[PDB]
């Protein structure tokens, strides 16, 4: 088969600035009709892949005119001049010249934005989870930007391990930032043999940790 | 304006098989290729073969020559892939796109799992004085313990989406699923406004509409 390469995973880029994105291919894509058979398509979160170029140097129709491809027969990049906040996505690149056709492994579109330390929120369980003999204990980091951020849990100050999931959202089309969440998972018997429950935060735009707390009771 | 829709999720059975359907709309269906790609959960994209509906000629991946057989109804004008043999290598987004990859389906998710469906509870995440700052207040929903994917939620029906964050589930040590969704409101607001996170989790027919009150 052609195998398709794309040595980054991602790339930074700050809006208005431009990007080139690289792909190369194990084997010319030029066909004797003249073409070159690459495609460059870009998938949004959550979204079905978009056609980007199309024979390797040819705007695909609607796709703005800051989007450009070039390349030889086996290196390629897709340039995107002036890019907006919106263009956060995966760029693959893919070949149409021989079956089987193949993708590269796709290149993420970082959008470099001001750091930006997170807002902190903690949710106690609800009373109704609580009746169902379980407590979920939720710490909300919000709108930070780099995408790093450890969260640490801390029951009666003492360090948690091993009880907690973090779920991290892709990068915001508007404002670029990402959000997180903690959720420590405790027994309701567990969970009321305590009465101080903290999330500590770590963050490049934070000089020091920052720690949220409840105590049980209100 | 062209479509291309696909059939809905399916949750199916280790070792059965499954038929997903792309069904074509505002074009000439046996005029065109439709080709089928495959997409496993965070991972890059795969092809599995493409159909002539004119000709019913097919070429396949040879990696997916014993799991797919492409097929084309030109009557409905319709195009099916049947994968055979299915074990949880096969748990993935299909989708269907017309030949070159302009105009594409929306994805079928296909679930392969012996684990029974369970709907989840939902739980509100009540806004405090812990998640209020600056005038902002943070609340949310928990939807804990469902199995299979995906469950989709929304604010209001659907009037309230700036300040929503609806985070990626996560799969529990216990193998169900749980996800929360959660939004900034102005905390002016949390004595005149109700909010309400609208919970579908459609393999358990579950919905709920979830009131989050203050506390
Ligand atoms: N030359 C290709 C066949 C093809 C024609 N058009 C597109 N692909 C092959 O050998 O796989």
């Amino acid at each position: 088969d052609i195998v398709m390469t794309q040595a980054a995973p991602s790339v930074p880029v700050t809006p208005g600035e431009s990007v080139s994105i690289s792909c190369r291919s194990s084997k010319s894509l030029l066909h004797s009709n003249g073409n070159t058979y690459l495609f460059w398509f870009l998938q949004r979160p959550g979204q079905s892949p978009q056609v980007l170029i199309y024979r390797m140097s040819n705007l695909a129709s609607g796709v703005p005119d800051r989007f450009s491809g070039s390349g030889s027969g086996t290196a390629f990049t897709l340039r995107i001049s002036r890019v907006e906040a919106e263009d956060v996505g995966v760029y693959y690149c893919m070949q149409h010249l021989e079956y089987p056709y193949t993708f590269g492994s796709g290149t993420r579109l970082e959008i470099k934005r001001t750091v930006a330390a997170p807002s902190v929120f903690i949710f106690p369980p609800s009373d109704e989870q609580l009746k169902s003999g379980t407590a979920s204990v939720v710490c909300l980091l919000n709108n930070f930007y780099p995408r790093e951020a450890k969260v640490q849990w801390k029951v009666d100050n003492a360090l948690q391990s091993g009880n907690s999931q973090e779920s991290v959202t892709e990068q915001d089309s508007k404002d670029s930032t990402y959000s997180l969440s903690s959720t420590l998972t405790l027994s309701k018997a567990d969970y009321e043999k305590h009465k101080v429950y903290a999330c500590e935060v770590t963050h490049q735009g934070l000089s020091s940790p920052v720690t949220k707390s409840f105590n049980r009771g209100e | 304006q062209v479509q291309l829709q696909q059939s809905g999720a399916e949750l199916v059975r280790p070792g059965t098989s499954v038929k997903v359907s792309c069904k074509a709309s505002g074009y000439a269906f046996t005029n065109y290729l439709i080709e089928w790609i495959k997409q496993r959960p965070g991972q890059g994209l795969e092809w599995i073969g493409v159909i002539n509906p004119g000709s019913g000629g097919t070429n396949y991946n040879e990696k997916f020559r014993v799991k797919a057989t492409l097929t084309a109804d030109k009557s409905s004008s319709t195009a099916y892939m049947q994968l055979s043999s299915l074990t949880s290598d096969d748990s993935a987004v299909y989708f269907c796109a017309r030949g070159g990859g302009y105009y594409w389906g929306q994805g079928t998710l296909v679930t392969v799992s012996a684990a029974s469906t369970k709907g989840p509870s939902v739980f509100p995440l009540a806004p405090s004085s812990k998640s209020t700052s600056g005038g902002t207040a943070a609340l949310g929903c928990l939807v804990k313990d469902y199995f299979p994917e995906p469950v989709t939620v929304s604010w209001n029906s659907g009037a309230l989406t700036s300040g929503v964050h609806t985070f990626p589930a996560v799969l529990q040590s216990s193998g169900l699923y749980s996800l929360s969704s959660v939004v900034t409101v102005p905390s002016s607001s949390l004595g005149t406004q109700t909010y309400i996170c609208n919970v579908n989790h459609k393999p358990s027919n579950t919905k709920v509409d979830k009131k989050v009150e203050p506390k």
